[PDB]
RNA sequence: UUAAUUGGAUUCAACGCCGGGAACCUCACCGGGGGCGACGGCAGGAUGAAGGCCAGGCUGAAGGUCUUGCCGGACGCGCCGAGAGGAGGUGCAUGGCCGCCGUCAGCUCGUACCGUGAGGCGUCCACUUAAGUGUGGUAACGAGCGAGACCCGCGCCCCCAGUUGCCAGUCCCUCCCGCUCGGGAGGAGGCACUCUGGGGGGACUGCCGGCGAUAAGCCGGAGGAAGGGGCGGGCGACGGUAGGUCAGUAUGCCCCGAAACCCCCGGGCUACACGCGCGCUACAAUGGGCGGGACAAUGGGACCCGACCUCGAAAGGGGAAGGGAAUCCCCUAAACCCGCCCUCAGUUCGGAUCGCGGGCUGCAACUCGCCCGCGUGAAGCUGGAAUCCCUAGUACCCGCGUGUCAUCAUCGCGC
C-alpha cells in the first residue's frame, strides 16, 4: 500500500536528479534538473555565457 | 568619448624614447614596429597604439 | 560572368552572358512578375544602363532566402554587379551611385535579436 | 513557351474552362456539401470551385514534380481565426485533393511514384505547354515584350 | 544522438563531483578527471590528502569503487588519487580548508589573515576572501579582506580567477565563505611587455 | 575503390584542430588520397532560464551555450593507412566515428 | 463564499510573478481511509509471526476491519529515552541566489601634510568624456576595484576546405513543347558562386580643413563596406535596501512523534454582486468572401519525426519508406497582390453564449481539456480624468519555431 502508483505522464513523473523537486524540470535533451539546480552545474556542464 | 585610455598613452612614450629613429609617420610602418616590440594579441589595440604613436613621431619634428 | 547579391537574408546569384537580351529571375521572366513595385526595383538598373545593354546581354538570376521585396532587391544588387562587370566603364558605375549608392554597395543592415521583458515584440519593446 | 511564361492566375483559367470538358473530372457527391479546407470558414462560392482546384493541382505537379497529398494539404492550407484567440495557420483537408489526384491518375496526366507522390506524364506536360503557348500568343499582341 | 550523449556524460561528470565532494570533504578534494577506454572508465581524483582517500589499506577507495559501479552504473571505475602541486592556488580548497577551520572554532580574523597570508606567500597574485553570516552577533555581516591585484569583471576576471565556495557549520548557523584567487601566470589584456 | 569516412565532433575547437592535423600528417606519410576535413555546420545549444530562484522582482533571463563543432574527413582505401588511426591518442572531450561506404 | 478555495508577493522594484501548464500526481487546503514510528532500555519471545490469505460483512475498495481458520517458519506487541520525516513556523536567525539604488561614477588605500579631535587633502578647480575619461593648475605624491580594456555575434576582403550547394561551365543521354530560333525538366558531369567553418586582413581622429592653451579633446570633409566606445550583446564594484526566498537544495532555534511522519480515494486549489493588474479579440470598407501566385528564418525530431500510400467532409483511423541528422521529417508559410462576388448596415464584421453528433490524450475530463460539422451567436459602432513604450532595421503589423508539453497558449524565450 505504500508504494507510490507509477505515473509515466504528469509532474509527478519527473522529479529533479539533484533536488528532487517536483516543479520547473529542464528536458532538452535529458537533463533532469531543477531550474534552480541548472545555474550551479552549467559551468560543470561546459555551458558558457556569451 | 573617442578619448585615448591612459595605458595606451603610456605604452606609446617608451617606444619614442628608446627607438625614435625607427617610427616614421608611416601609420603601417609604426604599426609593424609596435606589432615586433611588443607582444600585444589585440589587433585594435595595436592600431590604437599605432595611431597615437604616429601622432608622437608628427609632434616631435613639429617642435 | 557570375555576380553575387546580398540582402538581408536574401542571396541573388546571377550570370550573364552574350544574348538577345532575355532576363530571367529564378528561370521566370522579368515582365511577369506580379508583385509590380517589386517589378520596378528589379527593372531600375537596366533602365539607367540602356536599351543596348539590355538587348546585348541575356541574364539568368536565382535567389533563395529572404521575403519577395529582400528577393527583388538582391536581383536588383546583382543585375548591377554583372552590367558594371560585363561592360566594364565607370561612367554608368558612377550613373547608379548617383542614382542610388546601395547600387554597388549594398546595405549591411541585419535584424537585432530579441531581448527579453516581452521579447515576443522585439529587441526594445517592454510591459507597460 | 511553358507555363513558366504565363501568369499563374491565367492559366489555372484556361485550364480549368479546358479540363471541365474532359469527363473523367467529375465532383464526387459529397463535393457541394464540403468546403475546401478546416480554416475556411464560408462554403466555396461558385459552383466551378472543383475545376480550379484540379487545375491548381496539376500546375503543382508541373513544378514540385513528386509531391503527396500533405505537401499540397500544407500548400492548400490557409490561416484560421481562432474566436478571440489569435489566428494560425493550419493544413487544407486531405479527400478533396484526394479525389482530384486520384481522377487526374484516371484522366492519366499523371502518375504515382511510390514513396515520392505522383509526377506530371508527358501528355500532360503537352497539355499544359499547348495551353501557355496560345495563352502567349495571346498576350504578345496584347503585351509586344513578351515576343523578347 | 550525439548531443543527447555529451552532456549526459557530463551529467554524470558533475553529479560524481557533488556525492565525491559530499564524501570527501575531509580529504581535501580538489577536482576530478574522467577518461574512457575500451578496458572502462579511469577516475582521476585531485585531493589535498591522498592518504586520506586510501584511508587504511585500501578500504575506502574500494568501497568507493563499488558505488562509483553501483549508483551511477560507472563499468569497470579505475580510481587514482592525486595532489594537487599547489592548494594555495585552488581557489576550492583553500575554501574548504578555511571553512572547516572556523568550524573549529578559530576566530575568523586570525584563520582568514593566516590563510591569506599563507596564499601570497605561495606565490599568489590576488586572493579575496568574502564571510557572511553570523560571526560576531546574532545580525549577519559581510566580511571581505582582499590583498594585491584581482580583475573582478569582465571576460579575463571570468577565465583567470578561480572562485571557490563553501559552508562552515556551527553551533548558531551556517557560514558562507567565498575565495577568489588570481593565479601569478597569467597576464592581464593591458599588459604590455616592451623589448 | 572503398572509401572510409570519419566524423569528428567536440566542444574544444583546438583538440578537433589536433586531431584533424594527426590524420592529415598521417595521410601524406602514407601516401594515401585524403580528402581534407570539411567543417560541417556547429551545433549551438542553447538554454534560457529565469534567473530568480524566487519570483520577486524584474524578470531577468540567462542564456547559456554550447557550441558543438564537427569535421569530416574522408580517406581511401589502404589497410596501413587506416591501421595508423587507432593508434591515435583522442582526447577525452573528442568523439570520432568511423564509417566504412563503398 | 466555501469544510477548503494552501501560502508568498504591494508603487517605482507584487498582480501571463513563485506556479515555467493543478483531472491523480504537483499538494502545502478540506473530508475520509490505511500503514508506520530507526536504534537502545522495561516487558515479551518461539508455545510461533510481525505479514499475507480464501467465503463474506463492513469498507468507495483496500485480510484495512472483523467471523472463520491456515500459513508464513521466524523473533517482534505495548511504555520510556530517542527517532526518521516535516512544503510546520521564524528571510528582522542564516548561507546561496536574485531584484532595485545602478552598466550609475562610485568606492578605497600606502605615505605625506592640516586640525586638540571628530575628520580634511589626494577624491578639488577650468575645459572635455559615456565615464574618479583625459589635458594644465593645485599640499600632495602613487596604487587598487569600478569605467575602459577583455570575450561573443553581425557588418567587408583574402587564404584554405568541399558528396552543403550547381541547366555556374561541362563531352553526353532521356523527355516536353517550340514560333524549329529556342527554352524547361531529370540523369551524366564539376567545383565555379553561395553556403559551409579554421586562420588572417579590413577602421586607427588614419589623413585634409577648422575649433579648442598649440595639449586633452571637439566639429566638418574625403577615402572607405564599415567611423569615431562601427553595430548588438555578455562582464554590475565597495555597500545599502533586516528588499524576496529557509515553498528547490543547504542550515540556527522552536514544534510536530501514531502525528504537522508516510501511503490511498474524492473534492478543492477553476468557485463569484464585485473593484484592480497585464494581455487577447474586435468595435468593419485600407471591409467580408471564392480562386490563384511568388515568397523565410530560428529550432526540434526514436516510444520521436514520420515523408509516401489508403479510408473518412474534418477532427482523425490504418499501412508506411527514410531518418539518432548539412543528406529524411516537422517544411509550408502569414502578412502581400491579382481575377471576381457581397456592398456602410450592431450588419457579413462581432462572436461571447448555449444544444446535438463525431474525433483526440490519459485508467479516469461533470466539477475540470482540446479539436471538428451544424444551429444560436450577444455586448461591442472609437473610450473622460490619467498614465504606458519606443529613436532604425528600431516601433507598428505579420505569422512561425521552441520551453513547459500524452492533451492543454491568448503565456515566456527566439525567429
Amino acid at each position: 500500500y505504500n508504494k507510490r502508483k507509477p505515473r509515466k505522464f504528469g509532474k509527478g513523473a519527473r522529479r529533479c536528479i539533484r533536488c528532487g523537486q517536483y516543479g520547473p524540470i529542464i528536458r532538452i535533451q535529458g537533463l533532469m534538473l531543477c531550474r534552480h539546480c541548472f545555474r550551479e552545474v552549467a559551468p560543470k556542464l561546459g555551458f558558457r555565457k556569451y | 568619448g573617442k578619448i585615448r585610455q591612459g595605458f595606451i598613452k603610456r605604452v606609446a612614450r617608451e617606444l619614442v624614447n628608446k627607438y625614435p629613429n625607427e617610427f616614421t609617420t608611416d601609420f603601417e610602418h609604426n604599426k609593424k614596429k609596435v606589432q615586433e616590440l611588443t607582444n600585444v594579441t589585440s589587433k585594435k589595440i595595436r592600431n590604437r597604439i599605432a595611431g597615437y604613436v604616429t601622432k608622437l613621431v608628427r609632434m616631435k619634428m613639429e617642435g | 560572368i557570375q555576380t553575387t547579391g546580398k540582402r538581408k537574408t536574401a542571396i541573388a546569384r546571377a550570370v550573364i552572358r552574350e544574348g538577345k537580351g532575355r532576363v530571367r529571375i529564378n528561370g521566370k521572366p522579368v515582365e511577369i512578375i506580379e508583385p509590380e513595385i517589386a517589378r520596378f526595383t528589379i527593372l531600375e538598373p537596366l533602365i539607367l544602363a540602356g536599351e543596348e545593354i539590355w538587348n546585348s546581354v541575356d541574364i539568368d538570376v536565382k535567389v533563395e532566402g529572404g521575403g519577395f521585396m529582400g528577393q527583388a532587391e538582391a536581383a536588383r544588387m546583382a543585375i548591377a554587379r554583372a552590367l558594371v562587370e560585363w561592360t566594364g566603364d565607370m561612367s554608368l558605375k558612377e550613373k547608379f551611385m548617383k542614382y542610388d549608392r546601395t547600387m554597388l554597395v549594398g546595405d549591411p543592415r541585419r535584424t537585432e535579436p530579441h531581448k527579453p521583458n516581452r521579447s515576443t515584440k522585439g529587441p526594445r519593446a517592454k510591459r507597460q | 513557351a511553358t507555363v513558366y511564361d504565363v501568369p499563374g492566375d491565367l492559366l489555372v483559367e484556361r485550364v480549368a474552362q479546358r479540363l471541365k470538358e474532359i469527363p473523367e473530372i467529375k465532383p464526387p457527391e459529397w463535393a457541394p456539401f464540403v468546403k475546401t479546407g478546416r480554416h475556411k470558414e464560408r462554403l466555396p462560392e461558385q459552383e466551378d470551385w472543383w475545376y480550379y482546384r484540379v487545375a491548381s493541382i496539376l500546375r503543382r505537379v508541373y513544378l514540385d514534380g513528386p509531391v503527396g497529398i500533405e505537401r499540397l494539404r500544407t500548400y492548400y492550407g490557409g490561416r484560421k481565426n481562432r474566436g478571440h484567440a489569435p489566428e494560425k495557420f493550419y493544413k487544407a483537408g486531405g479527400s478533396i485533393i484526394r479525389k482530384a489526384l486520384q481522377q487526374l491518375e484516371a484522366a492519366g496526366f499523371v502518375e504515382k511514384v511510390p514513396g515520392k507522390g505522383r509526377v506530371i506524364t508527358p501528355k500532360g506536360r503537352s497539355f499544359l505547354d499547348k495551353i501557355a503557348t496560345e495563352l502567349k500568343k495571346e498576350l504578345e499582341e496584347i503585351i509586344p515584350e513578351l515576343k523578347k | 544522438a550525439i548531443e543527447r550523449y555529451f552532456i549526459r556524460e557530463a551529467v554524470r561528470e558533475m553529479l560524481i563531483d557533488e556525492f565525491l565532494e559530499k564524501e570527501l570533504r575531509r580529504a581535501g578534494y580538489g577536482g576530478l578527471d574522467i577518461k574512457k577506454t575500451p578496458l572502462g572508465t579511469k577516475v582521476i581524483i585531485f585531493a589535498a590528502n591522498p592518504g586520506y582517500v586510501i584511508g587504511r589499506g585500501g578500504r575506502r577507495i574500494r568501497e568507493l569503487t563499488r558505488i562509483l559501479e553501483k549508483q551511477f552504473g560507472l563499468e569497470n571505475p579505475q580510481i587514482e588519487v592525486e595532489e594537487i602541486k599547489n592548494p594555495y592556488l585552488n581557489a576550492k580548497v583553500q575554501a574548504v580548508r578555511l571553512a572547516q577551520a572556523l568550524e573549529r572554532g578559530i576566530h575568523f580574523r586570525r584563520a582568514a589573515y593566516a590563510a591569506l597570508r599563507a596564499i601570497m606567500n605561495n606565490g599568489a597574485r590576488g586572493v579575496e576572501i568574502r564571510l557572511s553570516g553570523k560571526l560576531t552577533g546574532e545580525r549577519a555581516k559581510s566580511i571581505r579582506f582582499y590583498q594585491g591585484y584581482l580583475a573582478k569583471v569582465g571576460n579575463p576576471a571570468e577565465t583567470l580567477v578561480s572562485k571557490g565556495y563553501a559552508q562552515a557549520l556551527l553551533k548558531l548557523g551556517v557560514i558562507g565563505v567565498k575565495v577568489a584567487i588570481m593565479p601569478p601566470g597569467a597576464r592581464l589584456p593591458d599588459e604590455i611587455e616592451i623589448i | 575503390m572503398q572509401k572510409a569516412r570519419i566524423k569528428i565532433a567536440s566542444t574544444n575547437v583546438r583538440s578537433l584542430d589536433e586531431v584533424a592535423n594527426q590524420i592529415k600528417q598521417i595521410a601524406e606519410r602514407t601516401g594515401v588520397r585524403m580528402s581534407g576535413p570539411i567543417p560541417l555546420p556547429t551545433k549551438r545549444i542553447r538554454i534560457t532560464t529565469r534567473k530568480s530562484p524566487d519570483g520577486e522582482g524584474s524578470a531577468t533571463f540567462d542564456r547559456w551555450e554550447l557550441r558543438v563543432h564537427k569535421r569530416l574527413i574522408d580517406i581511401e582505401a589502404d589497410e596501413r593507412a587506416m591501421r595508423q588511426i587507432m593508434r591515435i591518442r583522442v582526447p577525452e572531450d573528442v568523439t570520432i566515428e568511423i564509417e566504412l561506404i563503398s
